[PDB]
């Protein structure tokens, strides 16, 4: 749909269960492990999947592809191995907490830690 | 640390989960205060008037039985 001038959207639910299904294939093929028994190329696994999302120009068709990956942390620690690979690849995060979910705020988006680095250049003039 | 998404940040309800000095000073202050409120709410709960009447009678019945005993004692002696 990007190659033929159309628009698209994709949702990976979720990317933290692909790094686990790939670690099992590595350690059964006897590859050298690394941090948390992940191989040396788990950064190269997620980078060449998210870099395929692009905004093409008018000489090629004007298509697009938008990518929303889901990542599950454990006890809110984003400083793990896979929660730091996919954070440094993408643009901004939406950080849903569990404390605000029971205090009444639903959807529980924390806007203190959520950013977007395309900024205000994707909003309409009214909004 | 906390002035980024990466670093450690504290949530709500972290003094009791630690279980230290302030975590024990908080549990014995919620109990020594709500012990006196089980006194004032229970002492004023005895001020139901219908219970006092019922108790005006149980006592009466008890006393009437004692009188009955005495009356029988007299009957015998006579």
């Amino acid at each position: 749909f990007r190659d033929n001038g159309k628009h698209a959207l994709i949702i990976y639910d979720d990317l933290s269960k692909q790094a686990v299904a790939y670690r099992q294939m590595s350690l059964l093929l006897r590859r050298p492990p690394g941090r948390e028994a992940y191989p040396g190329d788990v950064f190269y696994l997620h980078s060449r999947l998210l870099e395929r999302a692009a905004k093409m120009n008018d000489a090629f068709g004007g298509g697009s592809l938008t990518a929303l990956p889901v990542i599950e942390t454990q006890a809110g620690d984003v400083s793990a191995y896979i929660p730091t690979n996919v954070i440094s690849i993408t643009d901004g995060q939406i950080f849903l907490e569990t404390e605000l979910f029971y205090k009444g705020i639903r959807p529980a988006i924390n806007v203190g830690l959520s950013v977007s680095r395309v900024g205000s250049a994707a909003q309409t003039r009214a909004m | 640390s906390s002035d980024t998404p990466e670093g450690v940040r504290s949530g709500a309800g972290a003094v009791r989960d630690a279980g230290g000095a302030f975590g024990k000073k908080e549990q014995a202050d919620e109990e020594r205060y709500f012990r006196a409120r089980a006194r004032e709410q229970l002492a004023a709960l005895k001020k139901h008037h219908e219970n006092e009447i019922s108790h005006h009678v149980k006592e009466i019945e008890r006393l009437q039985k004692e009188i009955e005993r005495h009356k029988q004692s007299i009957k015998k002696l006579k």
